[PDB]
């Protein structure tokens, strides 16, 4: 896989080569791959390879990443969240 | 103990591009 | 995502945040997300986004969260467990 | 090594709301 | 969840109330979920809760659970591995 | 680097018992 | 499971014993197991056992491996690739 | 905060053999 515009990758704290969960809000799939980076302003995401069984263009999806840390930090920790709209116009 | 967290998230982005064939 | 009313999350030991496994008992559906503390006292169970797609208002479901940690203490490890009965009343 | 053991659940709730176009 | 006689977790190596992945030979399915002990020699696999949706009586399955290392380790590590056979006969 | 590892398994047991309501 | 030519588990790094998942080009499934060798040179990838339910003679697939490390050292992570066309002939 | 990234892949492999009485 899932090519994401490196701008998305950035508000989302997510590397390029992390795990990621993709949850199809479209069509209820949940699935696991990896992030790869798209050219920054693209606006792409693009799920390729095996990835393409469950997703198609125009699919809304959620996509998450997970890290381990101790309980004391776990407690005071938070997520980076982007939202979007539209043409993957994020807010 | 260790806790798996939600590091972060792009909620509710559109799929632009399906490719079968590689990228992969 | 999963909206839990905060007693329940106290109770269990998950928190705001973590990772959750939800194992539907009324479908057989099996799936992980992530929870978001939901009003005290309100007994809330708010299955959203894609997660919706999967469970229905009155599904009866398990909620776990697992944490990692060395041989050692796992040998004498105790788990926080909720029992819950009639409109998540907690027994 | 390491060993991923269960932390805690909630036995046996039931779902009060879904909610399909949660933006949060 | 999934009860097992507690000789059996002995020799695989598996702790109570770790996580643990089922695979069923029979039909197929595969899920995840976590072990529980069953009292010593009563031979006991029962899959309970949701997981009873994922496997039967007479289902022929193989469980295992998984932990972490560093690479140095990991390259010399030797899994506990048991063979059944007919009532559940250890080989 | 942290690799997950097969730690042990039960090869082929039959189930002898299922318990859709409750020990679960 | 999943038995693999050593020569590539060597390419791309994963170990016998270790986690691995399988995603299905052909069909779309994704399920997860551990890694067997396979004698070198021999070009076999045998999916064993319930795994056998998932992928069939000639399907094409994707098996990879993941790893944990402090974000510091994630930000910098090149993983291994091994691209394959033909009866699994390495490019 | 401990990061889970891709540490390797065989990409587009033919499965060649598959057992499902295999006992090994």
């Amino acid at each position: 896989x899932c090519a994401i515009d490196q701008d998305f990758l950035d508000a989302a704290g997510i590397l390029e080569n992390e795990a990621i969960d993709i949850w199809n809000v479209t069509n209820g799939k949940r699935f696991s791959t990896y992030a790869i980076a798209a050219e920054r302003g693209s606006r792409i995401i693009s799920v390729n390879g095996a990835a393409a069984h469950c997703a198609s263009v125009g699919d809304i999806v959620i996509i998450a990443s997970f890290v381990t840390m101790p309980d004391e930090e776990a407690r005071t920790w938070r997520p980076n969240v982007a939202y979007f709209e539209g043409d993957n116009e994020m807010k | 103990m260790i806790r798996t967290m939600l590091q972060g998230k792009l909620h509710r982005v559109k799929v632009t591009h399906a490719d079968l064939h590689y990228e992969g």
